[PDB]
């Protein structure tokens, strides 16, 4: 039968949180008490990016840290060019409702896909003068979501049918399937090292999957409820989440276990692409009451909030090299923040 | 006599101007996110009433005593040609506005399908030139019949004949006009939009335009029916003190009707306010 | 029924296979990522503004 | 004053090509009017879109009708969370929702009844809060001849009317109209569609005209 | 990709002829065009160029005000009309392509090349060395100098690098001193400082001997070198 099973589950279940309770002496905020504060920042946003009629998901910058790649709602993908505010490419989008941003390691392929069950890479240096489409994905029955470019061949998406798939670009066939998820699957940023990636969902449940394996080997859950914004602190031992409440959530890797949660009494609207800094110290969230906040990602407290935006912010992400930030919103307007 | 005028004058003054002021910026934002002919109209109707505004202190402050300008003789043409210019080009911006909306209802399609940006910004630009050169045309002759002298006040013989036929002439065409051509398209909008609606929809447009009605009739009907008199008559009026005060009135409730006049206003106001 | 035990067999295998992992004690792994972020603090734009002259914009 | 280093001159000239091709497809977007198709099972939505297409994603429809190029979209082939991917229809012209009259007997809780809920859902949506919809009575012919075998009694407990379709077909209309609770903001246009006089491509004509004069009177100040 | 001119032959002085490039093969509206003559015997020189669009045109010093240009997206071709034709305008012309964005390869692809004869503040770049014997197998490097520093203030330099074998149309080898074009072997590289420039080949093989020419983008406006020949 399957009492006995659900029995057994529910066992595992508590030794699992025991295991998980036994370590845990300290936080994380006990520790970093007693470190200097990062202070008040007044990070400003000096560039105009004004060529969009519609939302914009517009971040996966790319390794080169200058070029940017923009998808909105009018069925277009725009490259940009950060430093001198120029628009490199212009491609048509066969299906306008897209929510997807990807350059590539390389930088010679762009990654688009939505609610059209269709995934589709853009080749850019072509013979031609213009940019057309190398592959097209098919296979799930879900809004895409998060379109990571492991390589130039390897292709990782998740879709709304709480599954992950990996493709490769010259042959359109399924590789390595994740079916571990009982909700829609976004929030997928491909590791620090890229051997590894982890998910979340819209159950609560952030879960890490072999690239290689192709198994899952951890799962996570202190949240509340759906899932929408994930990084993967560049060190490599932890990463953030984010949900449709106003907090965030730092799970460590190797602990397996919510490390602290960013929150204030003061916000109670959505959260949308967490991304982390460089070097860890700066956690930038993108909320939904028209405007981003920076968090301090070792003891706590705020750091800046970034208001230059009119609409609900919907992306966000940072450079390489953590020259600057990238903004999205809503208003088709794209907000580049650098330091004072 | 002076202190009817300067009681009022103070108080529209001050009540308006940071009303348009604020007002400036929303329009600045609409014309910045997305561009309208209407907008682009309305946005002209706006800075001519900050021009009027921020000229008024020019003659506002002069404690009219006797009615004489204590400035030299060469600066009262520029304030008179100024405000008497703002007040009859808000008939003519009126007239276009009334216009844009009447084929915005009538021929919802042509508006959808052909944007007049160009157009409004020529029309507008004439408009400004018409009312400009009508303007001019009466205080040209004015500035001499030949504490020294008075403008705006009882003249000499022989520049009223010059005056009056041309005087009545401008008064017909910027008032009769504007009055026939927004009297027209707002029947015909809220004839049209009658047919097949809703309930509310009659209220808010018909309710609307009819307050707009009686404000432009109580602003600019005592004006002009003494400018109409006063050929009739022959000599200038001395009815002139209440009749520049409702055209002040006038340039100060623009801003109460702008706000509650649009739903989309009143959403944009109530966030931009930091 | 005969479909819902499938269901329920994989997932006490997948909470077996996560049941085994050798995690380290939270205090250690906070440290070490406070090792790590204090160790690359210098070389981040983000805590450290950069001068105007080599600021890119 | 730098003399844009030449070929940078180009780039940004190749910039402002980009941008007025940008513009003209956004121009010709602007003048294209979003539909977006609901339903709760079938509910005619496939006869509604066979019959008006000419007269695993989205089944596009892109038919004109006396020069106005519509744009109608189907979600009803998606099974997924509805409310991740509902903002992304947000500011479409108009939505049409389909239900069937012969849905009061069929189960799989009725069929309408299950569909009152995803009215309820989609027309007091934070989203769709200023978006008419225009709500289709499918399934009219064969009201007539299922209405008189099945009493209306077994759907709605408290219905004591005449066993008509004139008086049914009006009191169901007035239950979906009744769901709204932001009459003051939007309307609903209730039509009724068979396989003859198939004027139900001149009543989406005249729904788009009345909301397409609304969103005008907006930007034209007035309402 | 295909470009190909017609429109050659034997002209009389002050005359009007026009040529034809007619591409076949890329999108010719979103790439510019330029014009360059080279002498029977001399090196390459620079004739006008026509944006994308027909935006921006320019013509060379000699040529100014004297030649006109014209393109057409739909047919997908470029005209030259040339009028009051002389004796120093005998030259065979080659349309070329060039695209203009951040990493973008201008002057990639070359025409076929037309023979037209007729009967009877500008930064200079020289080339110290115009003829060096070569072998197959070791390393040559050519020296490109010019007469003004092409080290913008944005931190690339301008440079291009074009090989000419005997008896086929110049190919584009390195653009901007610092990546190498698509297609082209890895042996080639480019490198040196602004007024000071180089070009190392290593591990040279057969099939390779030609012409090198030295192009400056910097303005316009812009001057080949003396060209180095290998044999
Ligand atoms: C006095 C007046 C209006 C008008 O033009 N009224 C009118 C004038 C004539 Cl000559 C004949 C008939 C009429 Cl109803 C119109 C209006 C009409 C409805 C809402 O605002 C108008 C304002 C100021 C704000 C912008 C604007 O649009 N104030």
């Amino acid at each position: 039968e399957l009492d006995q099973l659900r029995q057994e589950a529910e066992q595992l279940k508590n030794q699992i949180r025991d295991a998980r309770k036994a370590c845990a002496d300290a936080t994380l905020s006990q520790i970093t008490n007693n470190i200097d504060p990062v202070g008040r920042i007044q990070m400003r946003t000096r560039r105009t990016l004004r060529g969009h009629l519609a939302k914009i998901y517009a971040m996966h910058w790319g390794t080169d840290s200058r070029l940017l790649v923009s998808a909105s709602q009018d069925g277009k993908l725009i490259i940009w060019d950060s430093y001198t505010t120029n628009k490199v490419h212009a491609i048509p989008l066969r299906s306008s409702w897209v929510m997807t941003c990807a350059y590539a390691p390389s930088g010679n392929y762009v990654a688009c896909g939505g609610l059209d069950n269709i995934c589709s890479i853009y080749n850019l240096k072509t013979r031609e003068g213009n940019v057309r489409v190398s592959r097209e994905l098919a296979g799930h029955t879900g809004y895409l979501s998060c379109c990571r470019f492991l390589d130039d061949n390897q292709i990782v998406t998740s879709s709304g049918d709480t599954t992950c798939a990996l493709w490769d670009i010259e042959t359109g066939q399924q590789t390595t399937t994740f079916t571990g998820h009982t909700g829609d699957v976004m929030s997928l940023s491909l590791a620090p090292d890229t051997r590894l990636f982890v998910s979340g969902a819209c159950d609560a449940s952030a879960k890490l999957w072999d690239v290689r394996e192709g198994m899952c080997r951890q799962t996570f859950t202190g949240h509340e409820s759906d899932i929408n914004a994930i990084c993967f602190f560049p060190n490599g031992n932890a990463f953030a989440t984010g949900s449709d409440d106003a907090t965030c959530r730092l799970f460590d890797l190797r602990a397996d276990q919510e490390l602290m949660t960013y929150s204030h009494d003061n916000i109670i609207c959505g959260i949308t692409s967490v991304s982390f800094s460089k070097s860890g110290r700066l956690l930038l969230a993108g909320y939904d009451d028209f405007n981003c906040n920076v968090w301090d990602a070792l003891k706590a407290d705020r750091a800046g909030v970034l208001a230059g935006h009119d609409n609900r912010v919907s992306c966000l992400g940072v450079t390489d090299d953590g020259m600057a930030v990238a903004t999205g919103s809503w208003d088709s307007f794209l907000k580049i923040w650098n330091g004072s | 006599n002076h202190w009817l005028v300067f009681s009022v004058y103070l108080f529209t003054f001050l009540v308006g101007l940071p009303l348009n002021l604020l007002a400036l910026v929303i329009f600045v934002g609409k014309l910045r996110r997305r561009p309208v002919a209407v907008d682009v109209l309305l946005l002209n109707l706006t800075l001519s009433d900050l021009l009027l505004l921020l000229f008024l202190p020019f003659r506002m402050v002069e404690a009219a005593s006797g009615m004489h300008w204590p400035l030299p003789f060469i600066l009262c043409p520029l304030s008179g040609f100024l405000f008497f210019t703002t007040i009859y080009l808000t008939a003519l911006f009126l007239a276009a506005v009334s216009i844009e909306r009447f084929l915005s209802v009538a021929y919802p399609l042509w508006y959808k399908t052909r944007p007049r940006l160009g157009q409004a910004g020529l029309v507008s630009v004439a408009c400004w030139l018409l009312a400009s050169a009508h303007c001019s045309v009466v205080y040209v002759i004015e500035f001499s019949g030949d504490t020294n002298g008075t403008c705006y006040l009882e003249f000499r013989e022989d520049q009223l004949a010059i005056l009056l036929p041309v005087r009545l002439e401008m008064a017909v065409v910027l008032f009769g006009v504007p009055l026939l051509i927004t009297s027209y398209c707002y029947s015909r909008l809220v004839w049209i939009l009658g047919r097949g609606a809703s309930h509310r929809r009659r209220r808010r447009v018909a309710g609307l335009v009819a307050a707009t009605l009686l404000n432009f009739l109580v602003c600019f009907g005592p004006y002009n029916v003494s400018h109409v008199v006063g050929y009739i008559q022959g000599e200038s009026p001395v009815w002139r003190s209440y009749v520049l005060l409702l055209s002040t009135l006038n340039s100060c409730v623009d801003p109460l009707v702008y706000y509650f006049s649009s739903s989309g206003f009143q959403a944009d106001f109530h966030e931009l306010l930091r | 029924n005969t479909a819902s035990i499938a269901q329920a067999r994989k997932l006490v295998e997948q909470l077996k296979m996560e049941a085994n992992i050798d995690r380290i004690k939270v205090s250690k792994a906070a440290a070490d990522l406070m090792a790590y972020c204090e160790a690359h603090a210098k070389e981040d734009p983000l805590l450290t503004p950069v001068p105007a002259s080599e600021n890119p914009f | 004053g730098c003399t844009l280093s030449a070929e940078d001159k180009a780039a940004v000239e190749r910039s402002k090509m980009i941008d007025r091709n940008l513009r003209e497809d956004g121009e010709k977007a602007a003048r294209e009017v979003k539909l977006l198709l609901l339903g709760a099972g079938e509910s005619g939505k496939s006869t509604i879109v066979k019959q008006m297409k000419i007269i695993t994603g989205i089944v596009e429809t892109h038919f004109t009708f006396k020069d106005l190029h519509f744009k109608m979209f189907d979600v009803g082939g998606q099974r997924s969370e509805r409310k991740k991917w509902i903002h992304c229809f947000e500011g479409v012209t108009a939505i049409i929702f389909c239900v069937a009259l012969s849905d009061y007997d069929l189960v799989l809780m009725n069929r309408m009844h299950e569909s009152m809920k995803l009215f309820d859902s989609i027309c007091n949506n934070k989203w769709f809060t200023d978006t008419s919809i225009i709500l289709f009575l499918n399934k009219k012919d064969l009201f007539e001849e299922k209405i008189k075998k099945s009493p209306l009694t077994i759907c709605y407990p408290e219905y004591a009317g005449s066993n008509t379709y004139e008086e049914a077909a009006a009191y169901i209309q007035c239950q979906f109209e009744d769901l709204n609770k932001r009459k003051d903001t939007k309307e609903i246009y209730t039509h009724f569609t068979c396989a003859t006089d198939t004027k139900n491509v001149q009543f989406v004509f005249d729904a788009v005209t009345d909301v397409i004069i609304k969103n005008n009177l907006k930007d034209c100040g007035l309402f | 990709v295909q470009l190909v001119e017609s429109g050659g032959g034997l002209v009389q002085p002050g005359g009007s002829r026009k040529l034809s490039c007619s591409a076949s093969g890329f999108a010719f509206s979103s790439f510019g065009m330029h014009w360059v003559r080279q002498a029977p015997e001399k090196g390459l020189e620079w004739v006008a160029y026509i944006s994308s669009g027909s935006g921006t045109i320019y013509y060379a010093d000699t040529v100014k005000g004297r030649f006109t240009i014209s393109r057409d997206d739909p047919k997908n071709t470029l005209f030259l009309q040339m009028t009051s034709l002389r004796s120093e305008d005998t030259a065979m012309y080659y349309c070329v392509r060039s695209i203009y964005y951040y990493g973008s390869s201008p002057f990639d692809f070359w025409g076929q090349g037309t023979t037209l004869t007729v009967s009877s503040s500008d930064i200079v770049m020289t080339q110290a060395t115009s003829s060096v014997p070569v072998t197959p197998g070791e390393s040559v490097s050519i020296s490109c100098r010019s007469s003004k520093s092409l080290l913008h203030s944005n931190g690339n330099t301008y440079l291009y690098w074009f090989l000419q074998r005997p008896g086929q149309s110049p190919q584009l080898l390195i653009y901007r001193m610092s990546n190498l074009a698509s297609g082209v072997p890895d042996r080639f590289s480019g490198s040196g400082s602004g007024t000071a420039f180089t070009l190392t080949i290593s591990r040279l093989e057969a099939e390779d001997v030609g012409v090198y020419y030295c192009m400056q983008h910097l303005e316009y406006p812009l001057t080949f070198g003396a060209g180095t020949k290998l044999e």
